[PDB]
Protein backbone atom coordinates (compact mmCIF):
# COMPACT_ATOMS: atom_id res chain seq x y z
CA UNK A 1 0.00 0.00 0.00
CA UNK A 2 1.53 3.36 -1.08
CA UNK A 3 1.74 6.20 1.53
CA UNK A 4 0.44 8.80 -0.98
CA UNK A 5 -2.76 6.77 -1.41
CA UNK A 6 -3.08 6.62 2.42
CA UNK A 7 -2.98 10.46 2.36
CA UNK A 8 -5.47 10.59 -0.57
CA UNK A 9 -7.74 8.22 1.40
CA UNK A 10 -7.35 10.31 4.60
CA UNK A 11 -8.41 13.55 2.84
CA UNK A 12 -11.28 11.65 1.17
CA UNK A 13 -12.46 10.11 4.47
CA UNK A 14 -12.55 13.60 6.03
CA UNK A 15 -14.71 14.97 3.16
CA UNK A 16 -17.04 11.97 3.64
CA UNK A 17 -17.55 12.73 7.36
CA UNK A 18 -18.09 16.45 6.64
CA UNK A 19 -20.72 15.48 4.02
CA UNK A 20 -22.30 13.04 6.50
CA UNK A 21 -22.72 15.92 9.00
CA UNK A 22 -24.45 18.35 6.62
CA UNK A 23 -26.73 15.56 5.28
CA UNK A 24 -28.03 15.08 8.89
CA UNK A 25 -28.87 18.87 8.87
CA UNK A 26 0.91 17.95 14.04
CA UNK A 27 -0.70 14.51 13.70
CA UNK A 28 -0.66 14.18 17.52
CA UNK A 29 -2.99 17.18 18.00
CA UNK A 30 -5.29 15.97 15.22
CA UNK A 31 -5.45 12.54 16.95
CA UNK A 32 -5.97 14.10 20.41
CA UNK A 33 -8.88 16.16 19.01
CA UNK A 34 -10.58 13.15 17.40
CA UNK A 35 -10.22 11.21 20.67
CA UNK A 36 -12.18 13.91 22.52
CA UNK A 37 -14.93 13.88 19.87
CA UNK A 38 -15.16 10.07 20.00
CA UNK A 39 -15.82 10.24 23.75
CA UNK A 40 -18.57 12.81 23.09
CA UNK A 41 -20.20 10.69 20.33
CA UNK A 42 -20.14 7.62 22.59
CA UNK A 43 -22.39 9.50 25.09
CA UNK A 44 -25.00 10.30 22.37
CA UNK A 45 -25.57 7.17 20.21
CA UNK A 46 -27.84 7.38 17.14
CA UNK A 47 -28.03 5.85 13.62
CA UNK A 48 -25.78 8.59 12.16
CA UNK A 49 -23.48 9.07 15.21
CA UNK A 50 -22.60 5.37 15.35
CA UNK A 51 -21.62 5.45 11.67
CA UNK A 52 -19.61 8.70 12.18
CA UNK A 53 -17.92 7.23 15.30
CA UNK A 54 -16.72 4.26 13.15
CA UNK A 55 -15.29 6.66 10.55
CA UNK A 56 -13.53 8.59 13.34
CA UNK A 57 -11.82 5.30 14.37
CA UNK A 58 -10.62 4.81 10.74
CA UNK A 59 -9.34 8.41 10.63
CA UNK A 60 -7.34 8.00 13.86
CA UNK A 61 -5.71 4.84 12.48
CA UNK A 62 -4.85 6.65 9.22
CA UNK A 63 -3.21 9.41 11.33
CA UNK A 64 -1.06 6.77 13.12
CA UNK A 65 -0.07 5.12 9.81
CA UNK A 66 1.21 8.51 8.60
CA UNK A 67 3.20 9.21 11.75
CA UNK A 68 5.14 5.94 11.73
CA UNK A 69 5.78 5.91 7.94
CA UNK A 70 6.95 9.57 7.50
CA UNK A 71 -30.25 19.51 19.55
CA UNK A 72 -27.01 18.61 21.37
CA UNK A 73 -26.36 16.05 18.63
CA UNK A 74 -26.46 18.83 15.99
CA UNK A 75 -24.28 21.20 18.04
CA UNK A 76 -21.66 18.49 18.75
CA UNK A 77 -21.47 17.41 15.11
CA UNK A 78 -21.30 21.08 13.99
CA UNK A 79 -18.17 21.65 16.07
CA UNK A 80 -16.68 18.35 14.80
CA UNK A 81 -17.31 19.49 11.21
CA UNK A 82 -15.27 22.63 11.93
CA UNK A 83 -12.37 20.64 13.35
CA UNK A 84 -12.52 18.22 10.37
CA UNK A 85 -12.47 21.01 7.79
CA UNK A 86 -9.46 22.46 9.68
CA UNK A 87 -7.52 19.18 9.33
CA UNK A 88 -8.53 18.81 5.67
CA UNK A 89 -6.48 21.85 4.57
CA UNK A 90 -3.69 21.36 7.15
CA UNK A 91 -2.84 17.90 5.75
CA UNK A 92 -1.95 19.58 2.40
CA UNK A 93 0.70 21.63 4.24
CA UNK A 94 2.91 18.60 4.93
CA UNK B 1 -15.90 -25.56 -7.35
CA UNK B 2 -14.76 -22.60 -5.18
CA UNK B 3 -17.29 -20.03 -3.87
CA UNK B 4 -17.25 -16.48 -5.27
CA UNK B 5 -18.23 -13.76 -2.75
CA UNK B 6 -19.01 -10.35 -4.27
CA UNK B 7 -19.67 -7.21 -2.20
CA UNK B 8 -21.16 -3.77 -2.86
CA UNK B 9 -21.27 -0.69 -0.57
CA UNK B 10 -24.48 1.41 -1.03
CA UNK B 11 -24.43 4.94 -2.52
CA UNK B 12 -24.93 6.46 0.96
CA UNK B 13 -21.93 4.54 2.49
CA UNK B 14 -24.03 3.14 5.38
CA UNK B 15 -23.76 -0.62 4.63
CA UNK B 16 -22.03 -3.27 2.48
CA UNK B 17 -24.04 -6.12 0.97
CA UNK B 18 -22.31 -9.40 0.07
CA UNK B 19 -23.61 -12.25 -2.08
CA UNK B 20 -22.57 -15.86 -2.76
CA UNK B 21 -24.04 -18.45 -5.15
CA UNK B 22 -25.37 -22.01 -4.55
CA UNK B 23 -25.51 -23.19 -8.25
CA UNK B 24 -21.94 -24.59 -8.29
CA UNK B 25 -22.69 -25.95 -4.75
CA UNK B 26 -25.73 -28.27 -5.48
CA UNK B 27 -23.26 -31.20 -5.91
CA UNK B 28 -22.69 -31.29 -2.13
CA UNK B 29 -26.25 -30.65 -0.86
CA UNK B 30 -25.60 -32.47 2.42
CA UNK B 31 -23.39 -29.89 4.23
CA UNK B 32 -23.77 -26.89 6.59
CA UNK B 33 -22.53 -23.52 5.27
CA UNK B 34 -21.60 -20.34 7.17
CA UNK B 35 -19.85 -17.13 6.04
CA UNK B 36 -16.88 -16.21 8.24
CA UNK B 37 -15.00 -12.89 8.25
CA UNK B 38 -11.97 -11.20 9.80
CA UNK B 39 -11.85 -7.40 9.93
CA UNK B 40 -8.49 -5.64 9.56
CA UNK B 41 -7.78 -2.36 11.41
CA UNK B 42 -6.89 -0.71 8.06
CA UNK B 43 -6.77 -1.84 4.39
CA UNK B 44 -6.54 -5.34 2.81
CA UNK B 45 -3.49 -7.62 2.99
CA UNK B 46 -1.54 -8.17 -0.26
CA UNK B 47 -2.34 -11.91 0.03
CA UNK B 48 -5.62 -12.89 1.73
CA UNK B 49 -5.55 -15.82 4.17
CA UNK B 50 -7.69 -17.74 6.67
CA UNK B 51 -7.25 -16.17 10.11
CA UNK B 52 -7.62 -18.20 13.36
CA UNK B 53 -9.74 -15.43 14.91
CA UNK B 54 -12.95 -15.04 12.88
CA UNK B 55 -16.61 -14.11 13.36
CA UNK B 56 -19.69 -15.55 11.62
CA UNK B 57 -22.06 -13.40 9.56
CA UNK B 58 -25.82 -13.80 9.26
CA UNK B 59 -26.66 -14.55 5.60
CA UNK B 60 -30.21 -14.87 4.25
CA UNK B 61 -31.28 -16.99 1.27
CA UNK B 62 -32.96 -14.91 -1.46
CA UNK B 63 -35.52 -15.99 -4.13
CA UNK B 64 -32.76 -16.10 -6.79
CA UNK B 65 -30.83 -18.76 -4.82
CA UNK B 66 -28.13 -16.37 -3.56
CA UNK B 67 -27.31 -15.71 0.09
CA UNK B 68 -27.26 -12.02 1.03
CA UNK B 69 -25.27 -10.80 4.06
CA UNK B 70 -25.45 -7.15 5.18
CA UNK B 71 -22.60 -5.42 7.07
CA UNK B 72 -24.07 -2.40 8.87
CA UNK B 73 -22.56 -0.12 10.14
CA UNK B 74 -19.54 -0.20 7.83
CA UNK B 75 -15.84 0.61 8.36
CA UNK B 76 -15.02 2.06 4.90
CA UNK B 77 -11.24 1.59 5.11
CA UNK B 78 -11.06 -1.66 7.15
CA UNK B 79 -10.09 -4.86 5.30
CA UNK B 80 -12.87 -7.49 5.32
CA UNK B 81 -11.33 -10.96 4.71
CA UNK B 82 -14.20 -13.43 4.01
CA UNK B 83 -14.63 -17.16 3.33
CA UNK B 84 -17.30 -19.92 3.49
CA UNK B 85 -16.90 -22.52 6.27
CA UNK B 86 -18.17 -25.84 4.96
CA UNK B 87 -18.99 -28.78 7.22
CA UNK B 88 -20.20 -31.48 4.76
CA UNK B 89 -20.06 -34.55 7.06
CA UNK B 90 -17.12 -33.85 9.51
CA UNK B 91 -14.27 -31.33 9.98
CA UNK B 92 -13.73 -27.86 8.51
CA UNK B 93 -13.47 -26.95 4.78
CA UNK B 94 -12.73 -23.23 4.19
CA UNK B 95 -13.32 -21.75 0.69
CA UNK B 96 -10.57 -19.47 -0.80
CA UNK B 97 -10.44 -16.25 1.24
CA UNK B 98 -10.95 -12.90 -0.46
CA UNK B 99 -10.37 -9.49 1.11
CA UNK B 100 -12.62 -6.55 0.28
CA UNK B 101 -12.24 -2.84 1.12
CA UNK B 102 -15.73 -1.28 1.41
CA UNK B 103 -14.60 2.13 0.01
CA UNK B 104 -13.41 0.49 -3.26
CA UNK B 105 -16.74 -1.40 -3.84
CA UNK B 106 -19.13 1.56 -3.65
CA UNK B 107 -21.86 1.71 -6.28
CA UNK B 108 -22.61 5.44 -6.48
CA UNK B 109 -26.07 6.95 -7.03
CA UNK B 110 -27.06 8.15 -10.56
CA UNK B 111 -26.18 11.86 -11.01
CA UNK B 112 -29.15 14.06 -9.99
CA UNK B 113 -30.68 16.97 -12.00
CA UNK B 114 -29.99 15.88 -15.62
CA UNK B 115 -30.81 18.65 -18.14
CA UNK B 116 -30.62 18.48 -21.96
CA UNK B 117 -31.13 21.80 -23.79
CA UNK B 118 -30.59 22.59 -27.48
CA UNK B 119 -29.48 26.17 -28.10
CA UNK B 120 -30.09 26.91 -31.81
CA UNK B 121 -27.62 29.86 -32.01
CA UNK B 122 -24.80 27.62 -30.69
CA UNK B 123 -25.88 24.45 -32.54
CA UNK B 124 -25.04 22.10 -29.62
CA UNK B 125 -26.85 20.35 -26.68
CA UNK B 126 -25.61 21.47 -23.26
CA UNK B 127 -26.00 18.33 -21.14
CA UNK B 128 -25.74 19.26 -17.46
CA UNK B 129 -26.03 17.28 -14.20
CA UNK B 130 -25.22 17.28 -10.45
CA UNK B 131 -22.65 14.87 -8.93
CA UNK B 132 -24.14 12.37 -6.41
CA UNK B 133 -23.37 13.33 -2.75
CA UNK B 134 -21.24 10.16 -2.23
CA UNK B 135 -18.47 9.13 -2.88
CA UNK B 136 -16.20 12.11 -2.19
CA UNK B 137 -13.52 10.76 -4.63
CA UNK B 138 -12.94 12.09 -8.19
CA UNK B 139 -15.49 10.81 -10.75
CA UNK B 140 -15.59 9.92 -14.46
CA UNK B 141 -18.91 10.30 -16.34
CA UNK B 142 -20.49 8.48 -19.26
CA UNK B 143 -23.24 10.08 -21.34
CA UNK B 144 -25.53 8.19 -23.74
CA UNK B 145 -27.75 10.06 -26.21
CA UNK B 146 -29.93 9.20 -29.20
CA UNK B 147 -33.24 9.64 -31.09
CA UNK B 148 -36.28 9.43 -28.79
CA UNK B 149 -38.31 6.49 -30.10
CA UNK B 150 -29.27 4.19 -32.09
CA UNK B 151 -26.97 5.16 -29.19
CA UNK B 152 -23.54 6.86 -29.27
CA UNK B 153 -21.78 7.23 -25.88
CA UNK B 154 -19.35 9.99 -24.69
CA UNK B 155 -16.89 9.91 -21.74
CA UNK B 156 -15.87 12.84 -19.49
CA UNK B 157 -12.75 12.47 -17.31
CA UNK B 158 -12.51 15.99 -15.82
CA UNK B 159 -13.59 15.48 -12.19
CA UNK B 160 -14.36 19.21 -11.76
CA UNK B 161 -16.84 19.12 -14.68
CA UNK B 162 -20.58 19.62 -14.26
CA UNK B 163 -21.63 20.12 -17.90
CA UNK B 164 -20.61 19.39 -21.57
CA UNK B 165 -21.76 20.35 -25.14
CA UNK B 166 -22.08 17.78 -27.98
CA UNK B 167 -23.05 18.02 -31.68
CA UNK B 168 -26.22 16.53 -33.19
CA UNK B 169 -27.25 15.90 -36.82
CA UNK B 170 -30.70 17.50 -36.31
CA UNK B 171 -31.31 20.46 -33.97
CA UNK B 172 -35.11 19.92 -34.23
CA UNK B 173 -35.21 16.23 -33.21
CA UNK B 174 -36.02 15.09 -29.66
CA UNK B 175 -33.11 13.32 -27.98
CA UNK B 176 -33.10 11.16 -24.83
CA UNK B 177 -30.04 11.68 -22.58
CA UNK B 178 -28.79 9.50 -19.68
CA UNK B 179 -25.68 9.94 -17.50
CA UNK B 180 -23.82 7.54 -15.17
CA UNK B 181 -20.66 7.84 -13.01
CA UNK B 182 -17.79 5.78 -11.54
CA UNK B 183 -14.72 6.52 -9.35
CA UNK B 184 -12.02 8.08 -11.60
CA UNK B 185 -9.38 5.73 -10.15
CA UNK B 186 -11.43 2.66 -11.16
CA UNK B 187 -11.88 1.44 -7.56
CA UNK B 188 -15.67 1.22 -7.64
CA UNK B 189 -18.79 0.28 -9.56
CA UNK B 190 -20.71 2.23 -12.20
CA UNK B 191 -23.90 3.91 -11.02
CA UNK B 192 -27.23 3.09 -12.72
CA UNK B 193 -28.11 5.28 -15.73
CA UNK B 194 -29.98 8.42 -14.61
CA UNK B 195 -33.66 9.02 -15.47
CA UNK B 196 -33.83 10.06 -19.14
CA UNK B 197 -33.80 13.81 -19.80
CA UNK B 198 -35.49 15.09 -22.98
CA UNK B 199 -34.40 18.01 -25.17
Amino acid sequence: VPIQKVQDDTKTLIKTIVTRINDISTLSKMDQTLAVYQQILTSMPSRNVIQISNDLENLRDLLHVLAFSKSTEVVALSRLQGSLQDMLWQLDLS
Amino acid sequence: VNINISCETDGYLTKMTCRWSTSTIQSLAESTLQLRYHRSSLYCSDIPSIHPISEPKDCYLQSDGFYECIFQPIFLLSGYTMWIRIQHSLGSLDSPPTCVLPDSVVKPLPPSSVKAEITINIGLLKISWEKPVFPENNLQFQIRYGLSGQWKMYEVYDAKSKSVSLPVPDLSAVYAVQVRCKRLDGLGYWSNWSNPAYT
